[PDB]
């Protein structure tokens, strides 16, 4: 079905020549008169929200899920290796966790190795290969850590390490699908 | 110059808000903001406050979060040295180096009372493959063993910040650290420690947050701040809790004035204490002055004197003083209306008994430290627990925790205390073991009982009839007509009747402290004339309660008061002084004649056999009380009716052969209650008094 | 004899309860009871009351239903001639013969105003393959065409009961039938007609149901019934609705006493009306006396006279009279405390503004007659509709219904009226078309505005400064400082300020009736000294409101009052009489000098160019108001900052080649606001006044 | 899987020789003193119920469904023909509507005929053959009416009409599974 369109990035490969972000004065951190005026309106609205107790309906949920799936038709996933290397790939929201694990075994140093994926903090391991990326909160874009029983085994792959790119470049592939659709 | 940065860095400029996720390293953002910054879920970000202090947290998406807002919990807010509403700057920092080694030490006051290895218990599972971002000077907490332990990060390699890899070495060598002033306690009250009312909090935040946090901008904003607020509801609702949290989250100084406590002190010393209280708040301003139990002040000369002094201090607070006065009580009506008028206390918030959905929040708050068994359903407990305010559920979780500990030094091993699990049975126990049977729904009534309805006790009846037309204590075996006599009085005196059992005075967990003690007398006063009836006065023992009863008592009189007990021996004789209640009336088991009258009275409602001898029923039943006598007659009928219907069913069926047959001389079988009905109905059980006891009742008066 | 049947037939002896299923032929039972009687779901049962009247209904299982209880709706209860709490007997009757033919005729008052064939519209789909059990004399209802039509069953073949088969012939020949006395209207109020409060109903049922239904057993039960009850909340909450429903469901007589209406009548005629009212209730007892708007009576001589008369009648009601007095008002505090004391009105129930979940119930109740489009989500409407009481949502559904009818005799065809569907757009329309902008959250404030902050209007300033240190009407083009002047006064007079727009006086649907009119003045009185500011007095026109304003006004004075309008021509001159407000102050567009002062005042906060001529800005902007002048300066800054940052971004990038280079003589580019910033910022739009109008403002005074 | 154990009953075949149910006096329909005392306790409990607003949890629902399925392990269904004849059969709670429709086609005069099943009042036709008897509220015991486009077609079957029994007898087959389990 989908094109994975894989890439690999590492913090070292980032140019890291960037100019320092300008340090900020105390003025930036203090509020305008209108800020207070707006902040008050936040408290008022939240108060009124709790008072009337709006109805959450099953029709609304299904409608919100739909408009959410339509907003992000393609899901971007990043598997972070213990060696700091990052494996990036694209997925459909209805893709499973197993589909991700198979995607990992593909680019590995060998499929023979046993491993596991998890999200942090705290450590939560994904046991369910049936589970979709949507209900696993891997949506729309998520970072996943790769664990293993014998981590000395998982090097990812050397050939891909030659194709490895800058993290800032990997984001420009993602930013396309985030601010806009597939093209 | 300014508007540039705020416009230029506008995507990076966010305002702090309360967080859903209670994790230490987790902050939440809105999905559009997440995308705008090109942020992945679980990615690392850097936060910076006005204090120049930084932090490193993992970012997650939140649908409930506003775009302009960021939400972080207590732990993060303190590490950034910021509070709710404050402005921070955020950048998506990918680089962060995996820690080579780190150094972390516990805070001394949190670790008091335990032995063991805190690494293997707390820090080990906490940092294991969680890849948590960590910066120097950070203070986080780990929960376990009925305890919340704070840990401080001494130094990191590299610095200031790093993340903890499975390859990172955690150095725990050292001594527990003394606290620092700049870092407020996380065992100090906050919003996250208040369950059951979000709304009431939002109402309070709306009024007091901005005037306390920055009054000078709130000044120019033009809206007029409340000078005082009246919190009301039953005790243990979180009113004092709310006051402490609000003042804390706003960074405002907090001064507590206890209503009774300040009232004790001698004339002129009290007035001097109010003045010092307000002056100190004005000195430490912005500040919150909390007055606990305001009805103990303004609901003699000195009585008014301190009230007028209070009104001066209240009216003496200008907006520039940056002081907001909070006060708590039961109902606003109990407070002098002079206080509730505009300009002093303008607004009032109702802190009530939480609903089921609310009690779940409270439970979740107090179980956070303890490890729960998998069979524990807290929401189901919430449904089972009724009429519970915050203090009760807190006491519930505290007790239930102890029960598990009761399976087993003065100083406990940290490992086993942490591994201890609290089951549902532990809760069912704690919910069972100690609690009334309070609130209790006390009901005013006008009994239709007369002297006629009461069999026997003629010697007693005449005595009571003379006394009317200061108090009475009925004592004797239970079920002989103690209560019936009380109503016969209320009917003859043509007054209202109020029945109350002893523990109804006490609260849950049989608390000796009772505000409700006078509350009964109040409604006993509301109705009039009225007969106040204390059932089971011996149940007062789960002390302070007995006296405060005598006070209220003597304070009035027209209200008539009647005590009743089946165990008078343990009743404190001080309640029995002649000035209070003269008559001590002993009601014995109904004698042979009395039983005949009782049995007759019950059997007059349904047909009776020819062979039945009532005097013989009075024989075969002696140790019987009135309750038993009225019961044995009901069973007899029950046996009589079941026998008739199975006979009546037997006929209906036997007519299936020939329905057409009608026999006129053959009549309907007449149901009758005969001797073997009573003979059989005498089994059901049991509840009898010892013959020894009877003497103790007779030998009582002395 | 009795206890036999009740024990023998105990499985068949049930008590009536409110039903979930609103269908005509459906009754609900508990699953264990369903099994005990060997009843299938959807099976036919027979019901019988004390009245000997029978009924035949389809039985369904309900998990919420008690075992001892049976639930049936209004339609069934009346056909059995029983009410809530009554006892019925039930048997599982399988036999029922398929109807060969039946005869059914409509009730006259329900069919008023329509032409068409009622069979093909109502009865046809109702009876089509529904296999409904039907008995003679039964009165059911079918809903459609914004209407509920009642049909009576004249006769059945066979009789008394049968079921309607597709082979059954329905005979509709005849004339609409006049109502009968024994059958109460189903357009008469009931519990099922009350949404948004179940709880408040349960509280009322608990107190008044049993004393009203059967007082004699409630007498012997011993508990003391409430003599009176105070219902409170805003208007249109269902208080009068509740009173009518409770009295109806209990079968108690209902008497309404309108508070103002009875107060109008001359001295001695009023007192005579109370006496007649109570005497009539006592005659028709058990009865409910509903007093509408009690604060119109007891919140002069005759003022107290009727109150004392009321207290006599209240205290003159013994429990044996079987009369319960209900009264409605805004808040219990507005009522004389002498009424709220024990023995007269003991208990009070809060009927409040319903939450979102509650408004859904109300919607569902009023849409039951109308056919809804599939795109209509009522729960989503419930979220969109705020601050709406029952009367408002009822008015909402009524209006939304009309909108659909607005697509198109004085008498309408029944077919097309029934086929008419109401869409969501119809609701969005009705929710939009008429409603404020009311409640409105009126806020007391203390403005920091001074005379300095207001540019120009020096001739006006001096005038105002003289008047202080009876009222004022500001008029002129909008945005020239009407409101600013009002606050400058409040600050100089050192008083409170209250801003209120015209429609805030009116309710939703721009109702001329306003209780809140005085409510503003009340808080204007609560605060003191205070400046009451009416913004857009011309908006009062959506009459009665104008007068009641003048009354309240004259009633006091220290409260100062200031009106403001951009369209004074339509303001009723009666409000302008010299006795009320003398000064009429015209505020024109700021002149050339005034604009310079205004522009300067705004531009003092940020750097300005060397080439910019302020006097020239006062030229290029003339028809500009103060609102425009303060806006055009904000846009200029916005253009200035966006230009600077895109320049500042341009540099940050161009430094990527050589970061190491530092040039000391090269300085930071200084942001400046120049002429072409204002030139470009002049576009945004628009809102100008006609030159014709200016004359009308000048020519106003007369 | 399950044994249908079919039977057919008709109101005519009911003996209908039964003695009249005794008519009842007005005493039976009037309340005891204690009735009022109990009725008051009903209002009180319902009031307190609405005040505290008990939590309905997904765990409780699933628990209630389970104890409901365990209480009635076998479902009894009755299809009522327009000719008044009743077709009775036993089903599992997880059986579908289609399984019922197939059960009907079995005993018909011919499978060739087109028909439909529905529950009343009001008329609600079961379109979903995937739907289980549980979620269709056919549980534990339900009566279903049989509709058809050309009803003159459906006679049920003549051979079964010879095996047809009394309705009172058909209930004794059901009462076994209702008051008690499968045996
Ligand atoms: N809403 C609540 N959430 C959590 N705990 C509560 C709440 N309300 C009360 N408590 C518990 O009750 C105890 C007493 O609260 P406090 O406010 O001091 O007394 P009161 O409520 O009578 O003013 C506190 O220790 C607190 O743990
Ligand atoms: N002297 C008596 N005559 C008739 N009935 C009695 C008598 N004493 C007790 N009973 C029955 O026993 C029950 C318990 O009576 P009560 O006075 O309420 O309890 P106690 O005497 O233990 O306070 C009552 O319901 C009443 O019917
Ligand atoms: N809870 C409610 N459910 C349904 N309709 C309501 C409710 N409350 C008010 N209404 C509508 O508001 C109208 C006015 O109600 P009423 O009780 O007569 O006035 P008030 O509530 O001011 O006493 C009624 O016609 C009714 O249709
Ligand atoms: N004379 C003035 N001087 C300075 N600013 C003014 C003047 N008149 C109006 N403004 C600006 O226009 C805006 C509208 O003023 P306001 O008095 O609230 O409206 P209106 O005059 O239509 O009642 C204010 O925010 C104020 O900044």
């Amino acid at each position: 079905p989908v094109d994975r369109e894989p890439v690999v990035c590492h913090p070292d490969l980032e140019e890291r020549l960037q100019a320092w972000p300008a340090e900020l004065p105390d003025e930036f951190f203090e509020l305008t008169v209108d800020d207070v005026r707006r902040r008050l309106a936040q408290l008022k609205s939240e108060r009124k929200r709790l008072e009337e107790a709006p109805l959450v309906t099953k029709a609304f949920r299904e409608a919100q899920i739909k408009e959410k799936l339509e907003r992000y038709p393609k899901v971007a996933l990043r598997v972070l290796f213990p060696d700091r290397y990052v494996l990036q790939g694209f997925f459909r929201p209805s893709e499973t966790v197993g589909d991700l694990r198979d995607f990992v075994r593909s680019h590995l140093g060998n499929p023979e190795l046993s491993f596991y994926l998890f999200i942090t903090p705290p450590k939560t391991v994904l046991d369910d290969h049936t589970q979709t990326l949507f209900q696993a909160n891997l949506f729309p874009a998520a970072l996943v850590h790769l664990g293993a029983e014998e981590p000395a085994g998982v090097y990812l792959e050397p050939g891909l390490l030659e194709h490895a790119i800058s993290p800032s470049a990997a984001d420009v592939l993602v930013a396309r699908y985030m601010s806009r659709a597939a093209g | 110059s300014t508007a540039i940065l705020k416009q230029k860095n506008r995507p990076n400029r966010l305002i702090v808000d309360e967080a859903i996720n209670e994790d230490n390293s987790v902050v939440s953002l809105s999905q559009p903001k997440m995308d705008e910054l090109q942020l992945f879920r679980g990615d690392t970000v850097l936060l910076k406050g006005k204090k120049r202090r930084e932090a490193v947290c993992i970012v997650l998406s939140d649908d409930t979060c506003s775009d302009e807002k960021i939400r972080m919990n207590r732990v993060v807010r303190n590490n950034l040295r910021v509070r709710l509403g404050d402005v921070i700057s955020i950048q998506p920092c990918p680089d962060v180096k995996y820690g080579k080694r780190i150094h972390v030490l516990p805070i001394d006051d949190t670790v008091e009372g335990i032995t063991g290895n805190l690494f293997e218990v707390y820090l080990k599972p906490y940092f294991l493959e969680a890849y948590r971002p960590i910066r120097k000077g950070d203070i986080f907490l780990v929960r376990g063993g009925m305890r919340a332990v704070e840990f401080k990060v001494v130094e990191t390699d590299p610095s200031p910040y790093c993340i903890v890899a499975p390859d990172t070495v955690i150095h725990c060598e050292g001594e527990p650290i003394k606290r620092e002033d700049e870092e407020e306690s996380l065992n100090e009250v906050g919003y996250d420690d208040i369950g059951g009312c979000r709304k009431q909090l939002a109402q309070i935040k709306e009024m007091v947050e901005l005037p306390l946090r920055h009054p000078a901008l709130f000044k120019a904003i033009g809206v007029k701040p409340p000078r005082g607020i009246l919190l009301y509801g039953p005790p243990g609702t979180g009113k004092t809790l709310i006051a402490r949290a609000v003042a804390n989250e706003t960074g405002a100084f907090f001064f507590l004035i206890n209503g009774p406590e300040i009232m004790s002190k001698l004339a002129g010393e009290s007035e001097s204490n109010l003045r010092k209280a307000f002056e100190e708040a004005e000195k430490n301003a912005p500040a919150i002055i909390f007055i606990d139990e305001l009805d103990a002040i303004a609901p003699g000369e000195v009585e008014r004197r301190i009230v007028s002094q209070l009104l001066t201090l209240m009216d003496g607070l200008k907006q520039r003083a940056h002081v907001i006065v909070m006060a708590a009580t039961n109902r606003p009506n109990s407070i002098d209306p002079a206080l509730r008028r505009f300009g002093r206390f303008d607004r009032e918030v109702d802190i009530g008994i939480p609903d089921a959905t609310g009690r779940l929040e409270i439970l979740q708050i107090h179980t956070k430290n303890m490890k729960l068994a998998d069979d524990v359903d807290l929401e189901q407990v919430a449904n089972e627990t009724h009429g519970h305010v915050g203090a009760d559920l807190a006491a519930l979780c505290s007790e239930a925790a102890l029960q598990a500990i009761r399976k087993k030094d003065e100083t406990i091993d940290a490992e086993v205390m942490n591994s201890l699990a609290v089951t549902m049975d532990d809760f069912r126990w704690a919910l069972s073991q100690s609690n009334p049977s309070a609130l209790r729904e006390t009901v005013v009534e006008v009994p239709q009982v007369t002297w006629e309805d009461i069999g026997g006790l003629e010697d007693v009846k005449r005595e009571l009839q003379e006394l009317v037309q200061k108090g009475v204590l009925f004592y004797g075996p239970p079920g002989c007509g103690k209560t019936l006599l009380a109503k016969a009085i209320a009917n003859e005196c043509q007054a209202n009747f109020i029945s109350i059992k002893g523990p109804e005075l006490l609260t849950m967990w049989f608390g000796e402290s009772e505000a409700n003690v006078r509350e009964i007398f109040d409604k006993a006063r509301q109705a009039a004339p009225c007969v106040l009836f204390f059932d089971e006065l011996d149940s007062i023992a789960k002390d302070r309660v007995i006296n405060q009863i005598l006070t209220e008592m003597d304070g009035m009189s027209n209200v008539f008061i009647i005590g009743a007990t089946n165990r008078p021996d343990i009743i404190d004789p001080a309640i029995l002084r002649p000035g209070r209640l003269d008559q001590l009336i002993y009601i014995p088991l109904p004698d042979e004649k009395s039983r005949v009258a009782i049995l007759k009275a019950n059997l007059r409602k349904s047909p009776v056999a020819k062979d039945v001898d009532l005097e013989f029923l009075a024989k075969m039943t002696n140790g019987f009380s009135g309750a038993d006598l009225t019961e044995i007659c009901q069973r007899a009928c029950k046996l009589a009716i079941r026998e008739s219907i199975e006979s009546e069913i037997r006929r209906e069926r036997e007519r299936q052969t020939n329905p057409s047959a009608m026999e006129v001389e053959e009549d309907d079988p007449v149901p009758e209650i005969r001797r073997d009905h009573f003979e059989e109905a005498m089994r059901f059980a049991r509840r009898s008094v010892s013959d020894n006891d009877i003497r103790k009742y007779e030998m009582f008066a002395q």
